[PDB]
DNA sequence: CCCCCCGGCCCCCCCGGC
DNA sequence: TTTCGGGGGGGCCGGGGGG
């Protein structure tokens, strides 16, 4: 019960991180090192990536005496931790050669402990390198409008189209019910900087994705006030969240042209 | 229900305890040493109509835990819902839990259980397995062939014999002291072959008989008014018709059955029935004439099953009758 | 349009001579001595068995347990006491599982005083099943245990032409 | 009384694999594999009361030993099998991490996988294919037909024979001179006779013998055991003159009040099974008997279609 | 981390194939998959509608369909990896339901692979949805079948379906969509050397002369030989002729017959003499009618003519035999309708086993005269029941002004109604249509009810030569009279 | 509508009354006496029995000639119950020998009056005389806290464990996907009373329940803020829920050890 | 005031002997 | 093909609870 021992202060925020990504990959392995955790995983179609990372200052007292791999079901960690609260501080302990993970939730106004042991799966899945790639366009939007703007877009196709040119986005979904179409600019205010949507096109960019695999990673939404969305001309769209010290990113292969 | 004695006498004279149960002696012996040397077995009834299984299994729960056995029993039966769902939580439940309000074993009553599903059945092979240490199970039946290999397999069988006349005899008695009663000797040797074993038909023309009677209090139950309100015919009426088929010409047989019949109305099929038995004492020179009775007379009787016309198959009976018989000639 | 009502004794009047002469009362039940003498004195023995009424085409089963249903209930009361099921209705294995259960579960329906003091009011309902040689088997298990269980409050009366259909 | 002996199937349930008595090249074959492992997924299959379960749980036990309760997933007909079942729980434990000895696997056992569902045993394909490196699965069963070929591809096929008499019989001594029974030579003689091949219906007989009347001899055995009524079915069948027949059929079947559709299936069974009578004989036999079968389900159950039906049988038979 | 020790290893998965050629038997079958793969790029460059010399290029979905362990997966697995394709794999563990479909490999079909995209081949990041184990699908609609039938029809990647038997109903919607490719049962030369060297591998001797036998206890499954061949080595090192037939019977597949196979056994003389009979019992013969209890009676009531019998009885001639087992077929009917009943008489199965199939059999048993066929009285039964819902329609339009039942209507009205209808314009041509559809307006008959009733005459008053032979000009003009004017409806809905 | 006369100042209680225990039993006998209402009701599969006490207190009019027994079935009477408002005054109003029970639902304030009638049934139970017994361990809690554990530890497992011993509280569930166990310790505050957790251990417990019979007892949390739990190696656990004028208990049968 | 979880009908497909 | 009845599996719908 010492090999690693990594203290969130609130337990509503791993949970937080799970929720955000539960609903599109079932298996996840896990890296913890004293640098802090690192998950990747691949969804069921393979066209959907999910890379999350973990620094050490989102804990409280984050320890890993050495570099482990925990394989996870998301299913079961989610049943697990609602059991928890927000205030209650969540511990995750592992040992050497680890069949199980201990999840303690301590409250230190009262005097309840809740010990919860979690069956490690053993998953085989390989592990990709995502190098640094410049891409062609970056928008920086609120995570409210981008979800909304997903959402009603899903309600018309299957497939939603992304066309960026300068100083205009465009969202574009045509079904066989009917069509529908939503175009913003760039804008800025000082007064409320959160709304603010930034723009830098390098070249113009036109995709096409599926609507389910947006409508997941909107699920997002709820870690950060904004979301960057990285397109290239023949590349996988990054959707990125950040956090504290942390980030969840969506890698999304396109529809071919 | 304002009182017992508002019950039909098929529910007013149910066995209450053990000593009550009349004509198995042998199961009521062996079950009753079971439960008290506490080595009660998963038990398996198997009997006619009629014969005491319910009653007998009531009994015996009650012998084991008392007045209060409702609340310490799970009785299920044809009326109820018995599926493989009902098999895998209701059943699976009881089984696995203790009492309520005692400390002892566990009872679970399947009456009629040759009505339940084969699933069912199959589901049940693991539960009598796995909690045999604290939980019992009991199963009536009367057509065991609707009973798995696998759940025999598990039981140890009682078989209820149809009823004898001396336990017949008995409850006859017992119910003629309760009910201020008087019967004739050759009334109730009538009722006992009607019954053919089971105590239901003997009640249910007993309290007929009763209501028959002008004073009941005073008047006593002649065989005569057993055949009156049962209908049935009399034996002298099944020998004159006989003898009038094996001896006289067709126009004396045919005119000596309806005019049976007629007199008090008696259906052909119960006369058909009687001569059977009377000629299956009858001792026969050849044997074709014994195999043309029984396939003539039982083709007979499948064509009145379904209806059809009363003086043919009247007609068709004295044929038959005086074919097979004109085989002992030669 | 619309047509006045017309009365119970005018309509039957106009209906077929079978319907117009079907048996109001016991008495009127003709060559069924042997077992309409056993149903009168159920009127003061208020012990009425359980009834399988058998036989052949027209020969007054159905008149007979109207008849002795009028008889121990009145006008006003049998129809809360009696529930009457036939061939024209569904009579499945969940029909007798459920419906027929629940029937004969149920509390028998309050008499009132004229009820009381004009007809003996036995203490129990009756269930009727009409043509029931037209019930399956299993159907016809259902019933078992049901009938002898709620015997306190309930008598049930199957009525046939072709008794060896009956279990 | 509200006490329970244990019954004496439970008590002497053999707990390890040389305890079975039968079938000894499979149970040498099953005592081999729990020694070095390696187990493959196999199906075992037999008729009732033969030991199929006890083998399973027993070669589960000495492979796995401490790790028993953390690597056994036990299903049987009473619990949940679904193809939800199959896959969410299967799935899940084939896929949980259990540190094992060096050649040791996690045992998933089907008791009774015949009941189980065409979809669930579809499911299970690539569920064992793709985990076998962990996970092993051992079906018991009836009737092995019920179980889909793909499936019994995958699985290696141990087919249980019938117990012995002899056997039987040494199971009995020992358990005898267990519980110290007094018995007599005829009494186990006929409790092997009654019990054809069944060893747990020859214990059930064996201890309700004993509670029942304490000394195991002939006459107690046949009061708590009844004589099978195929035996007096095949002797109403075979017998030569009609008038013994229908004197078997009211004496030794009608009177002890077994019911007419009991002995009509159980003339068809027996006539089916009498290898000593030419099949087209019994062809005829059994067009008479379905006859009769027929008659009896419509609603005319009675001594008299049992006898005409005989009388047909002889007839047929002069 | 740990690793697996080749020891703890099933046999199958330690000789598991590794490349297409250690693939035993289907050579061919193997290549076209493969050639079929390989060229796929180029039919989607021409739009999937120039065939090639192998006819592949016109299918954008393959169907492998063979019987159990014969190297389906793997070779599908091998030829995918060969290529370079990146594989999604579906299989009966997972749920593909119509819903599930549309929502999840739906998406997929014209989708890049974010796998094949971060792992670099030209089609690396193109995906091969593989999917396995297609006849493990239960359902008509709901199942996802016809789902992925009509996905098959515009994939824009390689598809392969596998199953194990292609001529299932449930496969019907896969008729002509996929290009199909058979395995069969690799037979013991192909196998012989896998064999031989895994026994020398796992040292212990086998026999080469008693393969052949293996391989006919496991019905051509190779692996189930390889799972044969490990239970028995644990304890029997040396496998040869002095223990062959013990573990043959021990381990023999029994597989239910097809419906010709039941046929052609159950019919056949042997098993019905003395020693055959002793060999093959009665209650085997009502098992093997146990097979499909559904076609097995249609199967005998359709071949028991076409048999040269050996058991008949002395001077009895064989259209005696054929009368006997006709009535026994008859009776077998009556029993057969009272099992489907109400009463749901299913305990009665035993019994018209051998009333329907095992005793004419026995009447007529010999050896089969020609080819064994297929019962003609589903199609029969099916056209009938066309026929009188068209002659129902015909009735409920006549209804207004005719008087009689639809059986009365086919026999006595329809032939007065040809001679008013099809004659006349055998004789005046044109000048006959005012004429005709007069008598039709006079029954509100429409075009389609004069078609349907010149569809049921028989024998010598059939008309479809007449009809054919009636000049196209006066049939053109009847039509255009026909629908120049209005006409009334006998039913308004 | 005389012999028995019952006011509900708020029909919403006997709503919620109703509410706690209809997933529990379906058939039920209400014994109406002078002094108020009694049922006990024991649920099919034998292991759960219902017993709820209702005082005159409880009622703003009550009034009961002699002593009835009410049979009836609770999802009907719960169907009936749903449809009155919550500012509605409730009568349960029945005559001598009835045959049905009548439901009144009135608004003066709005001069609206709902009248119900449920036909009663023959129910051959007999009310169980459930003699007092010593318990090894009593202990108190909000209802809110054992509710939240018992939905916590079913998602784990279909048996839940729970062992009283000096000064401690430990719920367990050991499952497929994972195990899960909750320290509860004995505490006492002066500033909220109502938060406190009391325990009394003469002996130490451990006992088994299914996980679905506690889901099924935690929904009377809606009639009391507290729960009690006396548990005995012996006795089967009794979960009480305090009324105003009356309790809901129930005792609940612990799994067999083996 | 709006969204999500999860119990319950409802529909549709498939055996039915040993 | 298909005349009840049981069983299973998947799809919506809607109550309740949470935010
Ligand atoms: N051995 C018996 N002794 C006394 N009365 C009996 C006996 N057997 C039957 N009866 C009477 O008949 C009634 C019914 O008895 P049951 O025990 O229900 O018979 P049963 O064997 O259970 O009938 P089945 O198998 O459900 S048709 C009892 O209430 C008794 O009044
Ligand atoms: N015993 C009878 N006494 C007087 N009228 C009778 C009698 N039997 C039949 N009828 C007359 O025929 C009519 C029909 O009598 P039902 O009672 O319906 O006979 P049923 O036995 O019920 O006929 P089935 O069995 O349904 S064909 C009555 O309305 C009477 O008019
Ligand atoms: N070969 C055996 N040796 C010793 N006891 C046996 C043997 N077979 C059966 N028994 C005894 O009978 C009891 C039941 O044996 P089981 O293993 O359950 O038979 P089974 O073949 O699994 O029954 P089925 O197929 O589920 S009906 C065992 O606990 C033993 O006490
Ligand atoms: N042609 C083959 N050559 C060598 N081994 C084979 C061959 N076919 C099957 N096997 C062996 O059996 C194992 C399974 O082969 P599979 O490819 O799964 O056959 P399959 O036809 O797909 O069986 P199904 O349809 O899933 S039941 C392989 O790993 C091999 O060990
Ligand atoms: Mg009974
Ligand atoms: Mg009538
Ligand atoms: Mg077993
Ligand atoms: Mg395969």
């Amino acid at each position: 019960a010492s090999m690693l021992e990594a203290k969130f202060e609130e337990a509503s925020l791993f949970k937080r991180i799970i929720d955000g990504f539960k609903d599109c990959v079932q298996l996840v392995n896990f890296q913890c090192k004293e640098d802090g955790i690192i998950a990747q995983a691949v969804d069921d179609s393979r066209v959907l990536l999910v890379s999350l990372e973990i620094g050490v200052e989102a804990f409280q007292e984050y320890r890993c005496d050495h570099p482990v791999t925990l394989g996870m079901d998301l299913t079961s960690l989610s049943k697990i931790l609602r059991c928890g609260n927000n205030t209650d501080t969540l511990t995750l302990i592992a040992d050497n050669t680890p069949d199980s993970i201990i999840l303690l939730f301590e409250d230190t106004k009262k005097d309840r402990i809740a010990e919860y042991s979690l069956k490690l799966m053993d998953i085989d899945a390989d592990f990709l390198k995502i190098e640094e790639l410049q891409y062609d366009s970056t928008l920086s939007l609120p995570s409210s409008e981008f979800s909304k703007i997903v959402r009603d877009l899903s309600q018309l196709s299957d497939s939603i189209n992304i066309m960026i040119t300068k100083e205009t986005i465009k969202f574009v979904a045509d079904g066989d019910i009917g069509s529908g179409s939503v175009i913003i600019k760039p804008f800025v205010d000082m007064e409320h900087p959160e709304t603010s949507i930034k723009l830098e096109m390098d070249q113009p960019v036109d995709l096409t994705f599926g609507a389910k695999y947006l409508l997941d990673i909107i699920k997002g939404s709820s870690l950060s006030d904004r979301v960057g969305i990285r397109l290239s001309s023949e590349a996988p769209a990054l959707f990125q969240f950040d956090l504290k010290s942390g980030f969840l990113q969506f890698f999304l292969a396109p529809k071919f042209n | 229900k304002r009182s017992k004695e508002n019950l039909p006498w098929v529910e007013k004279y149910r066995p209450e305890t053990l000593d009550e149960v009349y004509g198995q002696n042998e199961v009521i012996t062996t079950v009753r040493k079971f439960v008290d040397e506490g080595k009660l077995p998963h038990l398996l009834f198997y009997g006619p109509p009629g014969t005491g299984k319910t009653s007998t299994i009531v009994a015996l729960a009650r012998e084991i835990y008392g007045k209060n056995y409702s609340n310490m029993v799970l009785e299920l039966n044809a009326s109820d819902d018995r599926g493989i769902d009902v098999v895998r939580n209701q059943i699976k439940d009881f089984a696995s839990t203790r009492q309520i309000f005692s400390k002892g074993f566990k009872l679970i009553i399947l009456d009629e259980a040759d009505a339940m599903t084969n699933a069912a059945q199959n589901a049940l092979r693991r539960v009598i397995e796995r909690y045999t240490k604290n939980t019992r199970f009991c199963v009536l039946a009367n057509y065991a062939h609707k009973l798995t290999p696998a759940l025999l397999s598990r039981c140890t069988r009682f078989r209820f014999q149809p009823l004898p006349q001396e336990a017949i005899e008995r409850r006859i008695a017992n119910v003629l002291v309760h009910e201020k009663l008087k019967l004739s000797p050759n009334a109730e040797k009538a009722l006992i072959e009607l019954s053919n074993g089971d105590m239901r038909r003997v009640l249910n023309v007993l309290q007929s008989c009763k209501a028959t009677l002008d004073n009941p209090d005073e008047d006593e139950i002649s065989d005569d008014v057993i055949y009156e309100c049962c209908g049935a015919p009399r034996p002298s009426d099944l020998k004159a018709v006989l003898k009038s088929i094996l001896e006289d010409d067709w126009g004396t047989a045919h005119y000596t059955l309806n005019k049976v019949r007629s007199a008090k109305g008696l259906a052909l099929i119960d006369l058909i029935e009687g001569i059977v038995k009377i000629l299956e004492d009858y001792e026969l020179q050849n044997e074709e004439t014994r195999v043309h009775l029984l396939t003539k007379l039982a083709d007979i009787e499948y064509s009145i099953s379904k209806g059809g016309n009363d003086q043919i198959q009247g007609s068709a009976v004295i044929g038959a009758i005086k074919a097979s018989f004109e085989n002992e000639t030669v | 349009r619309k047509i006045s009502k017309l009365a119970a004794e005018q309509s039957l009047a106009q209906q077929p001579w079978v319907e117009k002469y079907r048996p109001k009362n016991l008495d009127e039940v003709t060559a069924q001595d042997h077992a309409v003498t056993v149903l009168k004195k159920t009127l003061k023995s208020a012990n009425l068995p359980h009834m399988l009424f058998y036989g052949p085409p027209g020969t007054g089963k159905t008149s007979t347990i109207l008849a002795l249903t009028k008889e121990l209930y009145g006008p006003d009361l049998m129809k809360s006491r009696i529930l009457e099921l036939n061939a024209s209705d569904e009579r499945g294995i969940s029909i007798v599982r459920e419906k027929v259960k629940n029937f004969a579960r149920l509390t028998v329906s309050k008499p009132s005083k004229h009820d009381l003091e004009n007809y003996p009011c036995p203490p129990y309902k009756i269930i009727i099943l009409d043509e029931a040689d037209s019930m399956t088997a299993d159907a016809q298990s259902a019933l078992r245990r049901t009938m002898e269980t709620y015997s306190g409050v309930t008598r049930f009366c199957l009525i046939c032409n072709y008794v060896t259909r009956i279990i | 009384t509200l006490s329970l002996q244990l019954p004496w199937v439970e008590k002497y349930r053999p707990q390890v694999l040389s305890d079975i008595v039968g079938n000894k090249e499979t149970i040498d074959r099953l005592q081999q594999i729990a020694k070095d492992g390696n187990m493959p997924h196999m199906i075992i299959s037999g008729m009732p009361g033969i030991g199929k379960t006890t083998s399973v749980h027993c070669l589960a036990h000495e492979l796995l030993g401490r790790s028993y309760a953390d690597g056994v997933l036990e299903l049987n007909a009473s619990d949940d099998r679904g193809i939800d079942v199959v896959r969410n729980q299967i799935k899940h434990f084939a896929q949980k991490k259990l540190h094992l000895p060096p050649g040791k696997h996690k045992i998933v056992i089907l008791d009774e996988a015949d009941s189980m569902t065409a979809g669930a045993q579809q499911a299970l394909r690539r569920t064992m294919e793709l985990y076998s490196n962990s996970t092993r699965f051992a079906f018991a069963c009836n009737q092995s037909n019920k179980i889909i070929e793909p499936l019994q591809s995958r699985c290696a096929i141990l087919r249980y024979s019938k117990l012995s008499d002899e056997d039987v019989l040494k199971r009995l001594l020992q358990i005898i001179k267990l519980e110290d029974v007094k018995y007599t030579n005829d009494g186990l003689e006929a409790i092997i006779f009654t019990a054809e091949g069944d060893m747990r219906q020859a214990i059930n007989n064996l201890q309700s013998t004993v509670a029942g009347h304490g000394l195991v001899n002939a006459d107690n055995v046949f009061k708590i055991v009844d004589s099978p009524h195929p035996l007096i079915v095949k002797k109403m069948l075979l017998a030569s003159n009609l008038e013994d027949s229908i004197q078997i059929l009211r004496t030794d079947l009608w009177k002890k009040g077994y019911s007419s559709i009991d002995i009509v299936t159980t003339s068809f069974r027996v006539t089916k099974n009498l290898a000593q009578v030419k099949e087209s004989v019994r062809l005829e036999m059994i067009k008479e008997i379905g006859l009769t079968h027929m008659r009896i389900l419509e609603g005319v159950g009675t001594y008299l279609q049992l006898a005409s039906m005989l009388a047909k049988i002889h007839k047929l038979n002069n | 981390d740990n690793v697996v020790r080749e020891e703890d290893k099933l046999w199958t998965v330690k000789y598991a194939p590794t490349n297409l050629q250690q693939v035993c038997g289907n050579k061919g079958s193997v290549m076209k998959l493969k050639n079929w793969l390989a060229n796929w790029e180029n039919s989607k460059k021409n739009s999937f509608k120039h065939a090639g010399k192998d006819g592949s290029g016109v299918f954008r979905a393959a169907m492998l369909y063979g019987p159990p362990g014969i190297g389906k997966t793997t070779a599908a697995h091998l030829v995918a990896q060969e290529l370079g394709y990146d594989i999604l794999e579906q299989n009966a563990s997972d749920v593909r339901s119509k819903t599930l479909l549309n929502a999840g490999v739906k998406n997929a079909l014209d989708n890049m692979s974010v796998v094949g995209y971060f792992k670099h081949n030209l089609n690396g990041k193109h995906f091969v949805i593989i999917m396995d184990e297609v006849d493990g699908m239960s359902g008509g609609d709901r199942g996802g079948v016809g789902q992925l039938a009509q996905f098959c029809r515009k994939t824009s990647t390689p598809l392969i379906l596998i199953c194990n038997e292609r001529n299932l109903p449930k496969m019907r919607p896969f008729d002509r969509v996929c290009l199909d490719i058979q395995f069969r049962r690799p037979d013991a030369n192909s196998i012989k050397s896998r064999l031989m060297t895994i026994a020398i591998r796992e040292k212990f001797k086998l026999d080469p002369n008693v393969i052949d036998r293996l391989i006919q206890t496991t019905r051509g499954d190779i692996r189930q030989v390889i799972n044969l061949l490990s239970t028995i080595s644990t304890t029997t090192k040396t496998i040869n002729h002095e223990n062959i037939n013990e573990i043959s019977k021990a381990w023999e597949k029994n597989i239910a017959l097809k419906p010709f196979d039941i046929a052609h056994k159950m019919l056949d003389g042997q098993i019905y003499s003395d020693i055959g009979s002793r060999n093959f019992t009665l209650n085997d013969k009502i098992a093997l009618y146990f097979d499909d209890f559904d076609f097995t009676p249609l199967m005998i009531q359709e071949n028991y003519l076409s048999t040269r019998p050996s058991v008949l009885k002395p001077g009895q001639s064989h259209l005696e035999a054929v009368a006997e087992a006709a009535n026994c077929i008859s009776l077998g009917d009556i029993v057969e309708k009272k099992i489907r009943s109400s009463e749901q008489l299913w305990s009665l199965l035993p019994l018209h086993a051998v009333l329907s199939s095992v005793y004419p059999a026995s009447k007529v048993a010999g050896h089969m005269a020609g080819r064994i066929n297929f019962t003609a009285w589903l199609g029969q039964n099916s056209k009938s029941a066309k026929y009188y819902r068209l002659l129902q329609e015909i009735h409920y339009h006549t209804r207004l002004g005719t008087s009689t039942d639809k059986i009365g209507l086919r026999l006595d009205y329809l032939p007065t109604f040809r001679k008013r209808l099809l004659d006349p314009f055998l004789k005046q041509g044109a000048d006959a249509i005012s004429s005709v559809i007069e008598v039709m307006d006079d029954y509100y008959l429409t075009k389609e009810d004069w078609d349907s009733i010149m569809e049921f005459f028989v024998g010598p008053d059939v008309t479809t030569a007449i009809i054919k032979k009636i000049p196209a000009t006066v049939k053109s003009g009847f039509t255009r009279k026909y629908n120049s004017m209005t006409h009334p409806v006998a039913i308004y809905r």
